[PDB]
């Protein structure tokens, strides 16, 4: 079965070029097309552009124009992406998309790859902070309790409560890219107020890129 | 940047059936082209290279199958069609039937049977690099008339006429004592047309005096009345 | 002795003539850094009296001063600002980031990147025509290939 | 270039009725259009392409048509594995210039919840809980069109604020809501009442809840 | 010039034992050498000339050899009045360039003491100055590796603190480091240092050092 791998994450620097390769399988990389497509957080597919698999006839799109270099490899039937000096503005998900046609023609994108979250930004590790409501913040017979990470750049985090006993009413809020440059979200959990003393409450937080591991009590 | 040409053989019935928006029996299930063709349907009449009085087994038409073919597909598999409710994992039965039938293209036969050999050129118009070198200028040589020549880079403006210089086969600038640039060799052709001064002279006045009268004559010396009244 | 300045495509040149004008209080109004009299001679510009002084005013950026040359190519010598190769006048030039240098930048100043031609010597275009770069028709657009020329 | 404009972008409806999303431009796109669908998590799936016919692999209920500069998706039943984001893309012959929309979200329509307001204060032996991180939660919500105020010693305070929005949760259909008003300890210090305005549809007035330091 | 160059750069030994320190060259220099050591506090004295002989007023410990391009010094027995900068000078005969090198620091050998970690706050009368500097206090480790990051609310400030670090005290052999991170009040009213983190060899795990402000 046809399908497109491509890489994981990367982090890149002001200034520099992103190596991102998506190699093909299934089918014969000689006579179908393939277009790399942008994907930003919050908005939609940006940029056009194709690779022949046969030749370096390729064409990038308008926006860049000069800056973005898509080579060709029938060796391992691998396609690649290097994008140069890339800007605050250029963080986003790549992904590269076949084609239903053959070399000459073109109609639209029916096999897609996996995505590859480039960023550019410094990193860092994260910070757990514990979250208390206050003794009148309890309305309708429930208490929330949550746990504010912040101070991380990379977002794989996943929180969970009591490794992942505690699964019910539990809501993880998406990153929010704060002044600094650093990421930053709550993850709160709605319990009753009959449990607030009797059951104890540790929000696990696990940062992968940084190798972090930080359970804070609540 | 690319053009592919692509070669096939065809009824002599379906020269036009193989067009942009044409549903055809070798239109739809075989070599399609799309809505966007930009390059020719170049085909010619093969009834004598193609032609052959035996049962011309050669070629096929590949109407049997399953679905429709997308444009510039090359199906080379040789799997048993099945129509419906009727598998042949052997041999193809009453309902199966072969993807291939020998196309009979008999001498005798007329227009529309006649084997006709088409080319299509898939004129790629992606933006990317183009020629390794790129359109080569080509104007046609004017004889008699002044004009501004560049020949392998001999610039020169001049009359280009037909000479008697048989040059050594390997030169090409050819110039004079007073080391002027005449005969050239055609850059394209061996053909040496000598060069001349561009009909110049000088314009004299002849006046009979203001106090007589006024009428002028002109006289242009070195000019044989066909470079520009009595 | 002015405060507003113009950008470098455009001019704001003020006829001086009709009046007695004086090439020594020049000296006194600001420290200059670059003075460069082609065709004239500093010392001896009070005793010459010229018929028309045209006089013109433009930002432009350090590494950007060594283009202003009668006959002199660059970004901004052949689409910004064409001397003549026949120039007669002083060219008077001075930093001034202590006026037109804001924490969070200054983009008031505005300048052309690259024409379809070269400027001819003496001449000021305001045209906002935002370029077409590739082949794609532009409906007056700015988007992805539609670089505006300023 | 062509800008595709999609005028509704939020179609909010019911799972078992039909849908009908527009996807304009200005020149002859009739035979030249294709219709994406991308679902949060994953990549961009084609739905139909070349405007008029199926794709590979789609289910029967997806059947779009349109002709002109007018076109239009003709869903027959919605399912809970259909609510994504439709885009549309059109395929320049002579130019490669193939570009798309805005989205447009589909939602499900259920009733009007009332948003429950709740108030973090910032915990002490942590400094403030992250620089005066102020969290007001807002859980439990259906159409999301709630702003969030923030009111210090009766003073509305904004710029220092960030919102931050949970997706659909497929069991209840609701959404969630966190503001973080980041502030200073000098600040915090200095100011005694902190209060949280809560604006939504669901509710007849504006809750407000607030704590003394 | 010849470039004198010295490989070790780093000489710690134990009071008692044998040093060889090494100081190579290109050219032949077998009969052009010179010894000198320089104690900090003092002008550098001559160990060995020509390196073949003994100098003026040096004790029998000192003795020095080596012909070639490879020379090395070798001391009997190591003082306490031994510790200190050596380097070595060609004497170029027609073009007059005395060349140097780069110096060998000779260390006493002890036990892999811990560093002890203290974080000291800015005090009220510098912060109304407009400046705040926050000292973090390294005293007593053996090793001199002891790299100290500073994380201003967990955020990297890597070039805006200063490192002062003390000879090694005749006393116990140990040394001394003072990280200092020089900001404005503006930064230590908005943020908070919070970390001082100290990775050192006699350290199993790095020691962060925090408190509130």
């Amino acid at each position: 079965q046809v399908q497109l791998v491509q890489s994981g994450a990367e982090v890149k620097k002001p200034g520099a070029s992103v190596k991102v390769s998506c190699k093909t399988s299934g089918y014969t990389f000689t006579d179908h097309y393939m277009y790399w497509v942008r994907q930003a957080p919050g908005q939609g597919l940006e940029w056009m552009g194709v690779i022949n698999p046969d030749a370096g006839s390729v064409t990038y799109a308008q926006k860049f124009q000069g800056r973005v270099t898509m080579t060709s490899d029938t060796s391992t039937s691998t396609v690649y992406m290097e994008l140069s000096s890339l800007r605050s503005e250029d963080t986003a998900v790549y992904y590269c998309a076949r084609d239903l046609f053959f070399i000459p023609a073109a109609n639209s994108f029916d096999y897609w790859g996996q995505g590859t979250l480039v960023t550019v930004s410094s990193t860092k590790g994260p910070s757990v902070f514990p979250l208390a409501p206050s003794s009148k913040s309890t309305s309708g017979g429930t208490a929330a309790l949550g746990c504010l990470v912040k101070d991380y750049f990379p977002e794989p985090v996943t929180v969970s409560w009591n490794s992942g006993a505690l699964t019910s009413g539990v809501h993880t809020f998406p990153a929010v890219l704060q002044s600094s440059g650093l990421y930053s979200l709550s993850s709160v959990v709605t319990v009753p107020s009959s449990s607030l003393g009797t059951q104890t409450y540790i929000c696990n937080v696990n940062h992968k890129p940084s190798n972090t591991k930080v359970d804070k009590k609540v | 940047t690319n053009v592919y040409a692509d070669s096939f053989v065809i009824r002599g019935n379906e020269v036009s059936q193989i067009a942009p928006g044409q549903t055809g029996n070798i239109a739809d299930y075989n070599y399609k082209l799309p809505d966007d063709f930009t390059g020719c349907v170049i085909a010619w009449n093969s009834n004598k290279l193609d032609s052959k009085p035996s049962g011309n087994y050669n070629y096929l038409y590949r109407l049997f199958r399953k679905s429709k073919l997308k444009p510039f597909e090359r199906d080379i598999s040789t799997e048993i069609y099945q129509a419906g409710n009727k598998p042949c994992n052997g041999v193809a039965g009453s309902n199966c039937y072969s993807p291939l039938q020998s196309y009979g293209f008999r001498p005798t036969y007329g227009v529309g049977h006649q084997p006709y050999r088409v080319v299509v050129l898939s004129f790629e118009l992606l933006h990317a690099p183009a020629t390794v070198c790129g359109p080569k200028k080509s104007t046609n040589l004017v004889k008699n008339k002044c004009v501004n020549f560049n020949f392998n880079g001999l610039t020169g403006t001049g009359v280009l006429t037909e000479s008697n210089k048989k040059f050594l086969p390997f030169q090409q600038f050819g110039r004079d004592i007073a080391d002027t640039t005449d005969a050239v060799r055609d850059p394209q052709t061996l053909e040496i047309l000598d060069i001349t001064p561009c009909s110049f002279g000088g314009v004299s006045v002849i006046t009979p005096g203001t106090n007589t009268s006024n009428q002028v004559a002109v006289l242009y010396q070195g000019v044989n009345c066909t470079e520009v009244s009595n | 002795n002015a405060t507003t300045f113009a950008s470098v495509y455009a001019w704001n040149r003020k006829r001086i003539s009709n009046c007695v004008a004086d090439y020594s209080v020049i000296y006194n109004f600001a420290p200059f850094f670059a003075f460069k009299c082609y065709g004239v001679s500093p010392t001896k510009l009070n005793d010459l009296c010229f018929t028309n002084v045209y006089a013109d005013s433009f930002v432009i950026r350090g590494n950007e001063v060594s283009q202003i040359a009668p006959g002199q190519t660059g970004n901004i010598a052949d689409y910004n600002y064409k001397l003549p190769d026949d120039f007669t006048g002083c060219v008077i030039a001075w930093n001034s980031n202590k006026l037109d240098s804001k924490p969070s930048g200054n983009y008031n100043y505005l300048y052309r990147l690259f024409r379809k031609s070269k400027l001819k010597p003496f001449e000021r275009d305001i045209s906002t025509e935002i370029y077409q770069a590739g082949n794609k028709p532009c409906n007056g657009v700015a988007g992805s290939n539609c670089y505006s020329p300023l | 270039e062509i800008v595709l404009t999609q005028s509704p972008a939020t179609l909010s409806l019911s799972p078992g009725e039909r849908a009908t999303l527009s996807c304009r431009a200005s020149q002859s796109v009739s035979s030249y259009l294709a219709w994406y669908q991308q679902k949060p998590g994953q990549a961009p799936r084609l739905l139909i392409y070349d405007a008029t016919n199926r794709a590979t692999g789609i289910p029967a209920r997806f059947s779009g048509s349109g002709s002109g500069t007018d076109f239009t998706l003709t869903i027959s039943s919605l399912e809970p594995e259909d609510f994504a984001v439709y885009y549309c893309q059109h395929r320049s012959n002579w130019p490669r210039m193939f570009t798309f929309g805005q989205g447009t979200k589909l939602e499900i329509k259920r009733t009007v919840a009332a948003p429950s307001v709740f108030i973090f204060p910032p915990s002490d032996e942590q400094l403030k809980s992250g620089t005066a991180s102020v969290v007001c939660l807002l859980n439990n919500f259906y159409p999301r069109e709630a702003k969030v105020q923030w009111k210090v010693d009766n003073a509305l305070q904004s710029g220092n604020s960030q919102e931050s929005v949970t997706e659909q949760d497929s069991k209840d259909s609701t959404y969630s809501l966190s503001s973080t008003l980041t502030l200073s300890k000098a600040d915090y210090e200095k100011h005694k009442v902190y209060a949280c305005e809560v604006t939504h549809q669901g509710l007849s007035s504006p809750v407000t809840k607030s704590f003394n330091r």
